[PDB]
């Protein structure tokens, strides 16, 4: 089954992106749909053989065959559209709606959700939920990145390195192990404020509630 | 819905209907198509049976339907939509489904009969105008169109389950045909003293109440939940026929409803363009009169019942609307 490989992609929230790479054109539109262009060269110009057009919540992917131009937007459907739902996508469109899931993925993964400002540092939960990325920026320059594998480290004197698993994390500088202690503190508290933000929203429903910016800088 | 039985008027009309010869174009060099009803009907679920897909049921929707229930009403007969109700698990059948459509598309030639080797995609390139695959939670659905133009578009539809397609009263209409397939095997016509027993429905509702809409020019819905964006481009095709409200207090909130609605599904303005252009050449491709006042009635329509907040957007639908009358109001 095409759900025991990858979820449905989420796309809302995101700012509009268009990526153009040597075999794909993936564009996430202002109506929060994610357009995936198939790309194919004769000569003197470059074409769009078929169109996947997937929903916001990727529930619902229609897929065209108009012939057309490359162009800054993506070709506007005719009749010959065919619609599938999630669990019924053939096997022959997956490698190509994993690569519109993996490219949302990472847009996600930097796509700000919550940032919070403390009196030593700005943190950046971002929107690849769950265990969303966590960015602490120091005002003094050190940076902190955590991921639900690695947790990358920067100091101010440009110093990069990278870890894994809890058989380092004790083990290290005094100093160091302040920045992690607060960025756990916020983190925490960021997923507190999402989980009931979230539910007041489920009960409100509007506007959304995310993005969302809590303090300033001094 | 409800059962009716068509009486001996509406039965010949269905006849006339089903024997009408249509005139199918041929994108290309390829001949036009002599075709009628009773043929494809008839080959169509031969070589369906044959193929191992079970047809249930074969029906006539659209306008033609309520064109055969009440004669030469305001509707126009451009539509010509049949229903197979056919079972659809996988897409192999899917792919069987298209398959046995251009297989029977070959058997309606003069002397093409025998060049019984043109393929299937320069037969969906030729005949084929609009094709439609539908296989998703409450959806699934194949859909196949004939050429559209100075006769009339042919449209088959293959509905293994369907979202309850609910509309007005007056295009809820469905004859189920099998009763008179089978009825020619008589060696001799149908005659007044000699019918079979046809069965219309109404897919939603007592049956006689949308009948009674349609004989008396209502304007009727049931359940505007599951209305999407095109239902106001319809309601103002009913305007520009004459049909009025069933009840002039709550078609203002229906309007409301279409209008917000249309700004749902159709935000960005280029693609309203399309939209209401190919509307436009769909159901008044000649005629000229129709145009204007189908335009002015839109115009109305979104000017009254677009709600405050959304009037920029509004301006800018407005100023579309005016810019496509001044072109039917000179070609």
């Amino acid at each position: 089954t095409l759900r025991s490989i990858t979820s449905p992609l989420v796309a809302h929230r995101l700012k509009p992106i268009r990526q153009k790479t040597k075999k794909a054109v993936v564009s996430i539109l202002d109506s929060e749909e994610v357009c995936v262009e198939l790309v194919k060269e004769y000569a003197s110009q470059e074409y769009v053989k078929e169109v996947l057009q997937i929903s916001s919540d990727g529930n619902t992917i229609t897929i065209y065959y108009p012939n057309f131009p490359l162009a800054d937007r993506p070709p506007s459907p005719t009749d010959n559209i065919s619609r599938y739902s999630f669990d019924n996508l053939p096997e022959k469109y997956w490698r190509k709606y994993q690569y519109a899931s993996r490219f949302v993925q990472l847009v996600r993964s930097k796509s700000p959700k919550i940032t919070y400002f403390t009196r030593y540092a700005k943190c950046i939960l971002m929107e690849n939920s769950p265990g969303a990325d966590f960015e602490v920026w120091f005002y003094d320059g050190v940076k902190i990145h955590k991921t639900e594998d690695f947790i990358q480290v920067i100091e101010k004197t440009g110093k990069s390195y990278t870890l894994k698993s809890e058989s380092e994390v004790n083990s290290l500088k005094e100093e160091i192990k302040m920045y992690m202690d607060h960025a756990n503190e916020g983190h925490r508290i960021c997923l507190a404020l999402e989980s009931i933000i979230s539910e007041e929203e489920r009960k409100t429903r509007s506007a959304p509630f995310f993005p969302i910016i809590i303090g300033r800088k001094p | 819905m409800a059962f009716s039985v068509l009486n001996w008027d509406q039965v010949s009309r269905l006849h006339e209907v089903l024997t009408e010869v249509v005139p199918i174009h041929g994108r290309g060099n390829f001949p036009t198509l002599e075709i009628t009803l009773k043929d494809i009907v008839q080959t169509v679920r031969s070589r369906l049976e044959e193929a191992g897909i079970k047809v249930h049921d074969v029906r006539l929707n659209g306008s033609a339907a309520g064109h055969v229930l009440v004669k030469d009403n305001g509707l126009g007969c451009k539509d010509l939509d049949l229903i197979f109700h056919v079972a659809l698990p996988t897409e192999a059948e899917f792919q069987l489904v298209r398959d046995v459509v251009l297989c029977s598309l070959l058997n309606f030639l003069p002397e093409g009969v025998n060049k019984l080797k043109i393929s299937p995609v320069t037969l969906k390139e030729a005949y084929v105008q609009k094709l439609v695959k539908v296989c998703t939670d409450t959806d699934r659905w194949s859909l196949i169109s004939l050429s559209n133009k100075n006769g009339k578009n042919v449209e088959l539809k293959f509905v293994d389950s369907i979202r309850r397609q609910f509309e007005f009263s007056v295009d809820s209409f469905q004859i189920i045909l099998d009763s008179l397939l089978f009825f020619y095997c008589s060696n001799n016509p149908i005659s007044e003293h000699f019918h079979p027993t046809v069965i219309g429905e109404s897919m939603y509702g007592d049956f006689e109440e949308a009948f009674d809409h349609l004989q008396n020019r209502l304007i009727a819905t049931k359940n505007p939940e599951e209305i999407r964006g095109g239902g106001l481009l319809k309601y103002s095709n009913l305007l520009v026929r004459d049909f009025r409200p069933t009840d002039q207090e709550e078609i203002k909130t229906l309007e409301r409803y279409m209008c917000s609605r249309f700004f749902i599904d159709f935000p960005d303005i280029l693609e309203q363009q399309r939209k209401l252009e190919t509307y436009l050449q769909n159901h008044f491709a000649e005629e000229e009169r129709s145009k204007y006042d189908y335009l002015m009635i839109l115009r109305r329509v979104v000017n009254e019942s677009t709600v405050c907040l959304m009037g920029h957007e509004r301006r800018q639908t407005l100023n579309l609307i005016s810019l496509l009358a001044l072109r039917v109001l000179a070609e």
